[PDB]
């Protein structure tokens, strides 16, 4: 409401280096601070009192990979990564929230003090709608459960069997896409095109295209989407692998 | 000295009385304060020596009163050595 | 009361019977580390069942859990546990899950014998009741406080041991109510443990010189923290030394000599293996006498050492090198400028150990080296147990200073202790520079959140020193109230604080009608209090009950919990 | 020994121009240096971090802790400890060369002097870089070093193997920069007209179309192609 | 008589300040930005902290270098890409 009201007063005052929003935080700028410090005192008051932590509870998502310290700096930091979008207002959501961090006695550009998004995701490519013919790419991590079971275009669900199927597809791909990747140079860069080498002959350590640890993150991923949903075969499929 | 350093602003104030005889040019009064003041040398362990002083260069137009903020820092500082364009060789500067 | 200073050779003879088996250990002998007077006591202790031959186990513990652990795997043919600086103010039978019905052994006939049998030797005055008077098993050394001020405490305990209408209920009430008001107190000690087992020895007889030596340490361990104390049993130790020492004075300096001698100690820091400035600059009491840590604080060191018209490099030069005119004449110096600037107290009488040419020494300083040794002498849960193995290491560090033959490690903690002066004052003057201490009402709060060389106060005896660097500090602020103060360090590892509630003191050779009056550490029911509720991951291990770990997050709810705490 | 340490000429290394631009030492002085190192400022924005983070810790008296507790660690080791070792070591062992190691000496001697050729021939100019026999006692010199500081009385191949990643790591480095053009341009349209943005096509067919064909790995460098099959398959990256 | 010490301090935004000024140096720039340049802010950091006898080096003591050093570093280059410099680096120079 704050940025449609500063965009109605810009354009009815005219009727992106600089657009309609330009002081818009400045409508709940007191309210939001002021709303931050009392939510930061009801917290301190009830972060370690039981009865409580089941609000200060971090819910489990299939794409969570983040562990929250807390729950407000959380959706502080939420808050001011969706109200950094605006290229306008950079150096004003910048300030604001330097002075929300202030409450936190944290320093604006602290790691912790970072933003990052706490959702992995995990897409399959080339989905089709069995009734429809629809081609999409169904994610998990990021797509909400109802938006994954059933097509879009129409409502109709789709095969858990078939889920299953093309999720482990996916991961097998992957898993032979890491074990017949190529090698090259650690300081070139040049693609190793030999099978007898210890290093590039430019003293280059070889390496893989594909790290292991993406593989890992993505064997934890599917492991995270199993667990959350109860995919079977895909549990069977993880076992299988060690 | 510690009274008037307990005082807040007292950045600026040092920084505009850099050069009261010359107008204006705020960032190289603020250079210059800095440079004069200068930073600690750090030496790590005896090991790793870290150099504690601050060089500033002050590129600009002629008539600009560059001579006359150097003069002004040679009147100023503790040690102070002056040395002008080719009146002053490589042994001349550093040993001989 | 349970054992009187002159039945303590009742309670040695039973020992003896119970655990004299050269075929097994079937004694064991619990020392708290980080605590000096217990290192001198199992030394005295080591040394005398060395004599008997009576095998032994030594095990130095740094928290309860692990005395609880160690119990747990503790096997049951030692009949014969020894406790050594810790266990007289907690429920030791609930604390280690003891009954008296599983150790009994020939119940019958009005006697009782325990197949376990644990002395405990703390002098820690909230003697618990249950553990001084309710139990057979655990086994206290009184120092006449339970048997001549606890006797309204035991006729209390035993009308509710025996009791378990109205009249009966409102006297119920009145007994609990003395028992209460005689707990809910701070945690505080009377006497030395080395005064009480040199009394044993000496009702056994079996004192000589080198005994004598490790009282006045553990006596001399007291004197920054219980200075009334310190004097005393200052005579107890000077009638000893003059009783011992052969009459054979002023004899021909042999290499094989050992000479104790009571003599002028300056309260000093490392006088004799530090120039005289430096020992100046670094004594506690001149210090907080001029409080060094302003600029004005240097200036007026060196007025003081013009004043007394010796030159500057005299007294920054070594004191073994030293000339022998100022080293004959310190002590005149003293007298003539010294009540000028009130340090008048500075002026001792102490005891000087002094074997053949190895030059002398003084207790205060060999303690200072030995505690310096024991601080630094060498995901969450892991590096901590590291760092309690480190702590417990530094103890056996300390304990081989004590032989006379390892000359070399008495060096280093020398050099350990001048090094950890310099850091503790350091941080002091950095402290006071940025007013670190916010003044409340209830406390003057503290908080180190980053700075130099903070992984050194993680170390308990640490920040112990450190509160004692600015708690002489701070007494002789007459305008600063008595109040205790809170220190916390950040363990960036573990990402914890370290919070030590301190007391506050008199200053030293201030000795008024209050002065005499202990001040209580009422930080022990407060910290278990706020603990037990509003569960914040807090650590409370250390026998020193005004110790605790708590949480980087949590830190501050604490310290806000605290404050509405009105309960020290 | 003789450590020197020089800069380029223009301040930074201009490697746009000729190396031997670049450097103002005659082939001469730098044919009796053994190994000769060319650092570059990366401006990689993750390593300046990291070079930032360490030298903050460095100036905020967070090295006074660190390194003393490293040292401690025994990773590291202080300066008078590493000076009576390396001397015990020089004044204890002179290892020398076992046959196998004079073999692979002689055949990596070999095939560098055949690297250096075919780069002259290539850029039709004299390299400023000198690789010459006193290379190769260069890099029997370092294997001995190597073997020293094992106290080893004879050179393994392991030692032999190490001194060639050095000194391909540094006087290949110098020797591998760089600073006809139509050819490269002909063959630059060509495959962007032939080979179609999304796919890909084997090296092979690009020889058999029609030299040392740099040109593919300048593309490379411009990201609109990439080898992928153990440089057996050429693909239009997407530009 | 002054030797201020940087322990109050954050290293992340110093760090990224570094690592952005390498960035706009290597990528349309002239201004040679090394090590010594990142410890100039340190010292500039420190004279700020010795002209107020301060021996800690607070956080205005470190924006004002950060700024000044961007500043310095902005002026140094064209005006054509001078403006976006600045807008990228206002984001650094909050306060003032
Ligand atoms: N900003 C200024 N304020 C006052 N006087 C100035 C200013 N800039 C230049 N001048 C005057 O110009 C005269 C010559 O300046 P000069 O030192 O030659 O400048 P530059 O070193 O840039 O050649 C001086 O006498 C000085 O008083
Ligand atoms: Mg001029
Ligand atoms: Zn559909
Ligand atoms: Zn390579």
């Amino acid at each position: 409401d704050s940025m449609l009201k500063t965009k109605q007063s810009y354009l009815k005052l005219n009727s992106s280096v600089e657009n309609s929003l330009n002081g818009f935080s400045h409508l709940f700028s007191k309210p939001l601070m002021k709303r931050v410090k009392k939510l930061f005192k009801n917290q301190q008051e009830f972060i370690l009192d039981p009865q409580y932590e089941a609000d200060y509870v971090i819910p489990v998502l299939p794409g969570s990979h983040l562990n929250v310290k807390n729950p407000l700096l959380e959706l502080v930091k939420s808050l001011c990564h969706v109200m950094l979008l605006s290229k306008s207002t950079i150096l004003e959501i910048r300030t604001l929230r330097k002075e929300l961090l202030k409450i936190f006695e944290l320093r604006e550009f602290a790691k912790v003090a970072e933003f990052k998004d706490p959702s992995l995701s995990l897409v399959v490519p080339d989905f089709l709608c069995e009734y429809c013919f629809f081609i999409s790419d169904i994610d998990f991590c990021k797509a909400a459960p109802e938006s994954i079971f059933s097509c879009v275009r129409c409502h109709k669900a789709f095969n858990q069997v078939l889920l299953q199927e093309h999720l482990i597809q996916k991961l097998r791909s992957d898993i032979e896409s890491y074990l017949i990747q190529d090698l090259r140079c650690s300081r070139c860069h040049k693609v190793k095109r030999d099978y007898m080498s210890a290093h590039c002959p430019c003293a280059g350590a070889w390496e893989g295209t594909l790290p292991r640890e993406s593989i890992v993150q993505k064997l934890n991923v599917f492991k995270q989407v199993a667990k959350y949903y109860g995919f079977d075969i895909l549990l069977s499929c993880i076992a299988d692998l060690t | 000295f510690r009274k008037i350093s307990r005082d807040r602003g007292i950045i600026d104030k040092i920084i505009s009385s850099m050069a009261p005889s010359i107008y204006g040019h705020r960032d190289i009064k603020t250079a210059v304060a800095c440079s004069l003041f200068g930073g600690v040398p750090k030496n790590v362990n005896g090991k790793h020596s870290i150099r504690g002083d601050i060089n500033v260069l002050l590129l600009g137009d002629p008539g600009t009163a560059k001579s006359q903020i150097l003069k002004y820092v040679e009147k100023t500082a503790h040690r102070a050595v002056f040395a002008t364009g080719q009146g002053a060789s490589a042994v001349g500067l550093t040993a001989s | 009361m349970y054992y009187g200073i002159s039945q303590f050779s009742e309670a040695y003879n039973k020992i003896l019977r119970n655990s004299s088996s050269h075929s097994s250990c079937q004694l064991v002998i619990f020392v708290s580390c980080l605590n000096i007077d217990a290192l001198c006591a199992t030394k005295m202790l080591s040394l005398l069942f060395k004599k008997q031959l009576v095998q032994s186990q030594i095990v130095p513990i740094f928290g309860y859990s692990e005395l609880r652990r160690h119990y747990s795997q503790l096997d049951d043919n030692i009949n014969s546990l020894l406790l050594v600086g810790f266990g007289g103010v907690i429920d030791l039978e609930a604390f280690l899950e003891i009954d008296p019905q599983e150790y009994v052994i020939d119940t019958d006939s009005g006697e009782q014998s325990f197949r376990r049998d644990i002395y405990v030797l703390d002098a820690h005055r909230p003697w618990n009741l249950d553990n001084i008077f309710g139990s057979q098993i655990i086994q206290c050394f009184d120092d006449g406080t339970v048997d001549d001020t606890l006797g309204e405490q035991k006729e209390a305990y035993y009308k509710l041991l025996e009791l378990d209408r109205k009249q009966r209920k409102k006297q119920i009430h009145e007994y609990e109510g003395v028992l209460e008001e005689y707990y809910s107190q701070g945690t505080t000690v009377v006497n030395s443990i080395s005064a009480q087992i040199y009394s044993l020895l000496s009702a056994i007889g079996e004192t000589n010189l080198s005994n004598l030596w490790l009282n006045i340490l553990g006596t001399t361990s007291l004197d920054i923290a219980y200075a009334q104390v310190y004097n005393r049993l200052y005579p107890l130790l000077q009638d000893e030394v003059k009783r011992l020492t052969p009459s054979s004075r002023n004899s021909v300096k042999t290499p094989d000599t050992l000479t104790l001698n009571i003599q002028p100690d300056y309260y000093l820091f490392l006088l004799r293996h530090s120039s005289l400035y430096d020992s100046f600059y670094y004594s506690n009491y001149v210090n907080a006498k001029l409080s060094l840590w302003n600029e004005n604080g240097k200036k007026r060191l060196h007025k003081m050492f013009a004043r007394m018209g010796i030159p500057l490099s005299t007294a920054q030069e070594t004191w073994l090198y030293m000339d022998h005119s100022i080293k004959r004449e310190l002590g005149i110096i003293f007298d003539k400028n010294l009540d000028r600037y009130g340090l008048q107290d500075i002026i001792r009488d102490g005891f000087v150990r002094t074997l053949g040419y190895r030059g002398s020494i003084s207790a205060s300083e060999f303690v200072e080296a030995l505690t310096a040794l024991l601080e630094v002498g060498n995901n969450s849960a892991q590096k901590l147990t590291n760092l309690r193995k480190r702590w417990v290491s530094n103890f056996w560090l300390s304990w081989d200073a004590l032989d006379d033959r390892k000359v070399e490690l008495l060096n280093r903690g020398i050099q350990l202790a001048q090094d950890l002066q310099r850091a503790i004052f350091n941080t002091g003057v950095a402290i006071l520079e940025k007013k670190l201490i916010k003044h409340l009402r209830i406390y003057r709060l503290c908080v180190l959140q980053d700075g130099p060389d903070l992984d050194l106060y993680r170390n308990p005896l640490t920040l112990l020193r450190l509160g004692n660097w600015l708690i002489e500090c701070c007494a002789e602020s007459e305008d600063k109230q008595l109040l205790p103060m809170v220190l916390a360090s950040i363990d960036e590892n573990t990402d914890t604080y370290l919070v030590a509630g301190l007391t506050p003191r008199y200053p030293r050779g201030l000795d008024t009608i209050h002065t005499k009056k202990p001040i209580l550490n009422n930080f022990s029911m407060a910290f278990q209090q706020i603990t037990a509720e509003t569960d914040a991951k807090v650590r409370i291990d250390n026998f020193e009950s005004s110790i605790i770990e708590i949480r980087r997050e949590d830190l501050s709810p604490f310290l806000e919990k605290l404050t509405l705490s009105g309960l020290l | 020994s003789v450590l020197a340490a020089a800069n380029p000429i223009y301040g930074r290394y201009d490697d746009l121009k000729s190396p031997g631009d670049n450097i103002d030492f005659q082939t001469t002085i730098l044919s009796r240096f053994d190994m000769i190192f060319i650092v570059k400022d990366d401006h990689n924005e993750e390593r300046d971090i990291s070079i930032a983070n360490h030298v903050i810790n460095i100036h905020t008296g967070n090295a006074n802790a660190m390194q003393n507790q490293q040292e401690e660690n025994g990773s590291e080791i202080s300066i008078e400890k590493m000076k009576r070792y390396i001397t015990y070591c020089r004044l204890k062992c002179a290892p020398r060369l076992s046959p196998q190691a004079a073999e692979k000496l002689s055949s990596n001697f070999v095939t560098i002097r055949k690297q250096l050729l075919i780069n002259e021939l290539e850029s039709t100019e004299r390299s400023s870089i000198p690789i010459t026999i006193r290379q190769l006692e260069a890099i029997i010199r370092i294997t001995e070093s190597l073997a020293k500081l094992e106290l080893s009385p004879i050179a393994q191949e392991r030692h032999v193997d190490e001194a060639i990643r050095l000194f391909q790591a540094s006087t290949m480095d110098a020797a591998s920069q760089d600073p006809s053009l139509s050819e490269i341009r002909r063959f630059e349209q060509e495959l962007k007209r032939r080979l179609p943005i999304g796919w890909s096509t084997s090296y092979q067919t690009l020889r058999r179309e029609f030299a040392l064909d740099k040109a593919l790995y300048a593309l490379e460098k411009h990201e609109t192609i990439q080898l992928r099959h153990q440089g057996q398959n050429i693909y239009r990256s997407g530009v | 008589k002054i030797y201020p010490k940087l322990h109050q301090m954050d290293m992340d935004k110093v760090s990224r300040v570094y690592a952005d000024l390498r960035r706009e140096s290597i990528s349309t720039g002239s201004f040679p930005i090394t090590v010594r340049h990142l410890e100039s802010i340190l010292r500039i950091a420190e004279s700020f902290a010795k002209m107020r006898l301060s021996e800690f080096v607070s956080s205005y003591d470190l924006d004002r270098a950060i700024k000044v050093v961007v500043d310095s570093f902005v002026d140094a280059q064209k005006v054509s890409v001078r403006r976006q410099l600045r807008r990228s680096f206002a984001i650094y120079t909050l306060g003032h």
